[PDB]
RNA sequence: GAUCUGGUUGAUUCUGCCAGUAGUCAUAUGCUUGUUUCAAGGACUUAGCCAUGCAUGCCUCAGAAUCACUGCAUUGCAGGAAUCUGCGCAUGGCUCAUUACAUCAGACGUAAUCUGCCGCAAAAAUCUUGCGGUCUCCGCAACAUUGGAUAACUUGGCGAAACGCCAAGCUAAUACAUGAACCAACCGGAUGUUCUCUGUUCCGGCGGCAGGGCAACCUGCUGCCAUGGGACGUCCAGCGAAUGAAUGAAAGUAAAACCAAUGCCUUCACCGGCAGUAACACUCAGAAGUGUUGAUUCAAUUCAUUCCGUGCGAAAGCCGGGUUUUUUUAUCCGGCGUCUUUUGACGAACAACUGCCCUAUCAGCCAGCGAUGGCCGUGUAGUGGACUGCCAUGGCGUUGACGGGAGCGGGGGAUUAGGGUUCGAUUCCGGAGAGGGAGCCUGAGAAAUAGCUACCACUUCUACGGAGGGCAGCAGGCGCGCAAAUUGCCCAAUGU
RNA sequence: CAUCCAAAAUCGAGUAACAAUUGGAGGACAAGUCUGGUGCCAGCACCCGCGGUAAUUCCAGCUCCAAAAGCGUAUAUUAAUGC
RNA sequence: CCAGAGGGCGCCCGUGAUUUUUUACUGUGACUAAAAAAGUGUGACCAAAGCAGUCAUUCGACUUGAAUUAGAAAGCAUGGGAU
């Protein structure tokens, strides 16, 4: 049991300071897990700055004023972790979490109809009393599973103020992936062949606009649509392209002249 | 791994042989290590034969591998 | 303090190990359940999870079951006669997963009977079926030999299964 | 910045040590000092001994208010102490004494397991209450007007002291103990000497009677059944748990006749042939013929037996808001809270593929008292010589066992062309410990010491009858040593 | 710490007494063939060595050299070490 | 809703080696917390540091920035065919 957590024992994803505190707010069981997710008064007070310091952050969050998933959060700290929606009503600024390039999170801003959207993948799928079907994934269960039954490894687009399913997505080639995990994630690619490696790690190999094609594992990749004019989601500005070193630096020079 | 020893009853021992290398004389060095694993009455396997094994829950003290195929 | 851990045994090597701790809650046994003939006693402890477990002590009642006909029907455990972890326990009459022992009968007897518009029924099950010559004599005279297949010191009840012709030839002669 | 110099002779060329030289968050010790930024600091010897003070508590619109308590109002409203209740104190801090298939790091596993708070999702069991009569048991209704206790407080007190204690009298609940019909479904079992479609149906069976009846059987008489389905009645059925059966797809030849059925064509026909053809006795003409994994004695399903406190309430709960017109509705709407089941991640426990100082003036080490393995058990959350009984004779080692010495492990630091040598008590991560040993309670989690019990060592108060203590938490002492700070200020920041 | 010594309106260096030290000067190793005192004594010296009346080394003056708000001394360890 | 007939691909299973073959090595990828180290950017008045911050005469714009690498042995995938 552990009920402490410390600014050196934190992700670098977060980028919180090794000064100004020795302490970070370690989040609760939740919907993610501890080494990928984004807490709540990390959001509010060191991005979006309606909070200066942590009174300012639960005299915000405390009455209700901030809701994921279109539930009210009175919480300081609950982790909200990728492909969630955070809806501030007050504002009228919505965002939708993701990774982007450099591996690091990143907030679009979406609007009315992708505000009641999200996608789920599945990691298991078991039977329980009544054989009645059962899925899980990353936040939550639900219940049964058609639309039309199928298998793991796959997406859904799930919707929150009430169950509208559009179809789902499947894990085959000539799809189109976005990555977690793997120092590798921030990117975005079509999806080649498939090695399977039975009671072992399964390894995956990818492609991307403009060849410069890659791999990684396959607990690693979380399919988005079909093809990338089938996205049921916004992405970034940058479209999951890693560029050159040497490029990026001298773009950089260039561009600071002002 | 092979065989050393068929004694006991179901119960074989492993002998592995590899190699170690050492950075700063830059050459290799061998050594070995053993293991008491299961044998199936199924299989009879002889000492100096190759084998092929699984891991386990224990099932003894020291027996924490399962034979799968012989050589 | 009961332990269970290999840190008190010897090596493979015949050394001894030195401790550098002291012992755990996480590692703990407690003292055997003897588990006799008699009006029903329960002695409920608790686990590692608040889940109690119920450690029986004398136990005259019992459920057994055939296997083939797919039954299972209450008696009450009369003698124990054998018992092949020692012999001590035979003698002390003390019940432990896979004994041998003796039951009523009477339950067995009378639902074979069953096996108006049921007078149709009683053909139709007695048709493509036939009791063991071995199992009749036994269930006839009104005593049987049975085996219990619970562990009746972690869940105070003792429950069992009935023996048919392999299995029972090489108990009774040993007898 | 891949470098050198002085000293053996009367003088010379070598070999080889001694001495010089530069760093070191690497410590001490003298001399010396003007500004400013930044920062370690009783670890080395003694994990030795400690005076005093502080170091963990928590209330909202939302669990219990008759302070003999306060304000305002004059029979109400708002504050409301310390008490019951719920949650937490097993985390954080501090210290390295023990400790080499030990710990630990990298990479894996749990299909061998437990898991409070948190996320998401479920839930169709139960003869209860009021009225009237009474025969114990009924008739008549329907939104459950449940039950018994205990603190604070008062009354007597006891004691030298004590985070010591007693008798009596009062009253609460989201404490504790009970207990909910119809409303309210789908699906399956076992059955009646129930009656009615019926046997179209005999050869056998079940019998029912008399004569001989020893009820062996022979004879005569007689009823029903020998493919079936419709209605009516009775007992059982939920979640979770135990035991025994069954299910938990298949994937290696090709055309006719035989009888038992039985379907469809077809005919006046229950005449004699195969064109059509998911399944199947109506009501439901598709209301699961199809779980995941590399792998399952797993998930889940069906049937038979069972469950007794050691499991299962709609808290018999709380608060708002709109209404309504009487403030004051079974009027609607919302926010909280909790029992049971299921599975994620916050964790815990267990297992080991590979690796690491010195020593042979340590070469044999392991079974009476488990050493290696086998079989049935026992125990535990679970796997296992973890342990009992019984049976075998194995296991390890000169590719350094066993024993001893030094030592908490790692991330890393110093020095450096390169190869290396050396250090790591100490900010982060893992482990262990709280004077020395052991045992235990509570709890989801502890062998917890600002928890308990006992002994040993040390020690305090006493009216000698007894009652206590544990700084390797922060300050501050004492002792020790070559050597290390204030008996400050504050929750503003960063967290719990 | 930073800012300022009036925006109408607010101080102050001359021996700049508001005054740097700690180890050295034969060799290794940058720097005195200076002047007194001592006379194998007292002491210095990591090493080689100095002192017996002209002591380049001791004890002190004066001058000079190295580093500088720092500079010596011991102990341990690394480099120097292809010891 | 162009039929019959062999072809060809993608999943799944079963049967077949006279003995099927493998590692060290090396190329490219998988997997792997910070602090520290290496390194890109930036006039904290330089600096040792720190991840900041710079413009705009306006109720904000940079769709701000916080790159990148290393990490013995062992483990994992897929190429090479010399020793």
């Amino acid at each position: 049991t552990k009920k402490h957590l410390k600014r050196l024992y934190a992700p670098k994803d977060w980028m919180l300071s090794k000064l100004t505190g020795v302490f970070a707010p370690r989040p609760r069981a939740g919907p993610h897990k501890l080494r990928e997710c984004m807490t709540l008064m990390i959001i509010i007070r060191n991005r979006l700055k309606y909070a200066l310091n942590a009174a300012e952050a639960q005299m915000i969050l405390r009455q209700g004023l901030v809701c994921v998933d279109g539930k009210p959060r009175k919480d300081t700290k609950y982790p909200v972790g990728f492909m969630d929606v955070v809806e501030i009503p007050r504002t009228g600024d919505r965002f939708r979490i993701l990774y982007d390039v450099k591996g690091r999170f990143a907030l679009v801003k979406v609007g009315e109809a992708e505000g009641n959207i999200k996608l789920l993948k599945v990691e298991n799928v078991y039977t329980s009393t009544g054989r009645i079907p059962v899925a899980m994934t990353h936040d939550g269960h639900r219940i049964r599973y058609p639309d039309p039954r199928t298998h793991r490894g796959d997406t859904l687009v799930y919707n929150l103020k009430e169950k509208k399913v559009v179809d789902l997505i499947k894990s085959s080639n000539g799809k189109v992936v976005m990555v977690t995990g793997g120092a590798n994630r921030g990117r975005i690619g079509e999806i080649m062949s498939i090695e399977r490696h039975p009671g072992a790690f399964d390894i995956a190999r990818l492609k991307d606009a403009a060849g410069h094609e890659f791999a990684t594992r396959a607990s690693n990749i979380f399919v988005i649509g079909k093809d990338m004019q089938s996205v049921p989601v916004t992405l970034p500005k940058q479209q999951g392209l890693r560029i050159n070193v040497i490029q990026e630096r001298e773009e950089k020079l260039i561009a600071a002249e002002a | 791994g092979v065989v050393h020893s068929t004694k006991m009853k179901r119960s074989i021992v492993i002998r592995r042989d590899y190699l170690h290398f050492i950075r700063k004389y830059q050459r290799y060095q061998k050594r070995h290590r053993s293991l008491t694993v299961h044998c199936s009455p199924c299989f009879d396997p002889k000492p100096g034969d190759e084998v092929i094994v699984g891991q386990c829950r224990p099932l003894s003290k020291t027996i924490r591998y399962n034979v799968l195929e012989v050589v | 303090g009961i332990v269970r851990s290999r840190l008190h045994k010897r090596k493979i090597t015949g050394g001894k190990t030195k401790i550098h701790r002291k012992r755990m809650k996480a590692e703990l046994g407690r003292l055997p359940a003897h588990t006799k003939l008699g009006a029903r006693r329960v002695s409920p402890v608790r686990a590692r999870g608040g889940n109690f477990k119920l450690r029986g002590l004398r136990l005259d009642t019992g459920n057994f079951a055939w296997s083939t006909e797919a039954i299972a029907q209450r008696a009450r455990i009369l003698d124990v006669v054998y018992n092949a972890t020692s012999n001590e326990l035979v003698r002390t009459k003390t019940l432990v997963k896979n004994c041998i022992v003796v039951v009523d009968a009477a339950p067995f007897k009378l639902w074979y009977a069953k096996h108006d518009e049921l007078k149709r029924k009683w053909m139709l099950r007695r048709e493509n079926h036939k009791i063991e010559k071995a199992v009749a004599d036994q269930l006839k005279e009104g005593r049987l030999l049975a085996r219990i297949t619970s562990r009746p010191g972690q869940t105070a009840r003792a429950d069992g299964a009935l023996l048919e012709g392999a299995e029972l030839q090489f108990y009774l002669k040993k007898l």
